[PDB]
């Protein structure tokens, strides 16, 4: 299918980056789109074949090259906060477009706004267990910025989706401030019997996408790099 | 003026019912028509392509194209909460190579709560956090949860949980705060919750 790198990027204003799209489906046609809240995917550039490209709806501030038929590069030479967006590459045999997974870019004036999540797990209410014979664990990811997290539950070593609900989008911790830090909550609900067995290891895993180890950091607090933060609990009776 | 028009929604549909998404386009000479599904934070996936007037079925999905009336439709039969997503309508115009994308319709499929048991429960940190966290759960899908107007109180939207093994779905919302006046009794005050909502202890 269609792949892209990177998945996530933080840039300071003025900085450069490249997004690579690749497909091995022998598609002649490739497309770069940006998606922003409350509007259709907007086409930036496209290519009809190797060594040719053409302007889409919103070409300004972006360059592209089609090296071979398999590859399509998008360049940002001087990143502007307006380029904060999700970039999707796509390819077609004729008209039907298949999308890559997307690249979430955040462009900031200052990288000292970047914070990894603090992650805590809260154990089920006894009241819930006695009333329902069920047990809801809550995981909170808090104080993170930008909105670049993937929350997963892992029970006794295995990623679980059953009994899980993660907010589809994070809360601002201060809806007022434009650069508000975020929170995200997830629930894992299990039988009260499964919870009451201490052989059972519940882990909330939050992949955060922040700065590269390469980025300059002078501040006292730990450099907010790409990292996984976990919090865990064990069953009890 | 938009070349592909979709209502933003959200469109709320009860589970089991037919969800109907509609799309209009201004270019009468458009030749290709597509429905894409996008889950939040994920990429567009093709549900249907359609080229000829009439119906095209693929499982629970039916696309319906009418070039005379300039609409393309998507029906999801036996709608499930897992169908909850943004649906994007896309049209290839006359001569154009690239698709023009609608701004999408958010669909919410609300579970049927057989036996509502609305309650607000208190959870304590497994390790240590300043946070007191309140879980509203087992409410009917007709209940809506508002954000707080209270500075430093965080309330999440209702969220559908599916314990597949037990063929059991439930709604929940999470409120938390480290404020001394925050209690599970008053956390969801800015929401219309059932009377007969259970507050333990
Ligand atoms: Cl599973």
């Amino acid at each position: 299918g269609v792949t892209q790198t990177p998945k996530f990027r933080v840039l300071k204003t003025g900085q450069s980056m490249t997004l690579l799209c690749a497909q091995d489906m022998n598609h002649e046609y490739m497309y770069w789109y940006r998606q922003d809240p409350g509007m259709g995917l907007r086409l930036i550039h496209y290519s009809v074949g190797e060594g040719t490209t053409a302007k889409g709806e919103v070409p300004d501030g972006y360059n592209v090259s089609r090296l071979k038929k398999q590859n399509f590069l998008l360049g940002l030479e001087s990143a502007a906060p307006s380029q904060t967006s999700v970039y999707f590459c796509a390819s077609s045999f004729t008209d039907t477009q298949y999308f890559g997974p997307g690249t979430r870019l955040t462009v900031l004036e200052d990288l000292k706004n970047v914070f990894p999540p603090e992650v805590a797990v809260f154990e089920p209410s006894e009241a819930e267990i006695s009333h329902t014979q069920k047990a809801t664990l809550v995981c909170l990811a808090t104080g993170f910025y930008p909105d670049h997290v993937e929350l997963s539950w892992w029970v006794n070593g295995k990623e679980v989706h059953s009994g899980v609900c993660t907010d589809p989008q994070p809360l601002k911790e201060q809806p007022a401030l434009n650069d508000s830090r975020y929170a995200l909550s997830s629930r894992l609900r299990v039988s009260a019997t499964f919870w009451q067995d201490p052989r059972n290891h519940f882990r909330c895993q939050v992949q955060f996408y922040g700065l590269s180890e390469n980025d300059e950091w002078t501040q006292d607090r730990a450099k907010p790099v790409t990292q996984i933060v976990s919090a865990e609990a064990w069953g009890r009776a | 003026q938009k070349e592909v028009e979709q209502n933003s929604g959200p469109l709320s549909v009860p589970e089991g019912a037919i969800a109907s998404l509609n799309c209009t386009y201004s270019d009468r000479g458009s030749q290709s028509f597509f429905w894409y599904r996008q889950y939040s934070g994920k990429s567009p996936e093709l549900i249907m392509s359609i080229y000829s007037n009439g119906d095209k079925e693929d499982g629970r999905f039916t696309a319906q194209l009418n070039k005379a009336s300039q609409y393309v439709s998507l029906l999801i039969r036996d709608s499930q909460p897992s169908d909850s997503a943004t649906y994007l309508c896309a049209v290839r115009g006359t001569g154009r190579r690239a698709l023009t994308f609608g701004s999408g319709t958010r669909l919410q499929v609300q579970p049927n709560i057989q036996n509502p048991d609305p309650a607000v429960y208190q959870l304590r940190d497994s390790k240590s956090s300043d946070k007191s966290v309140c879980l509203f759960t087992d409410f009917d899908s007709q209940t809506n949860v508002s954000q707080s107007k209270d500075s430093d109180v965080y309330i999440t939207d209702k969220c559908v949980l599916d314990m597949r093994s037990m063929d059991f779905k439930s709604n929940s919302a999470v409120a938390w705060s480290n404020k001394s006046d925050f209690a599970c009794a008053n956390a969801f005050n800015n929401s219309i919750i059932p009377e007969d909502t259970f507050f333990p202890s």
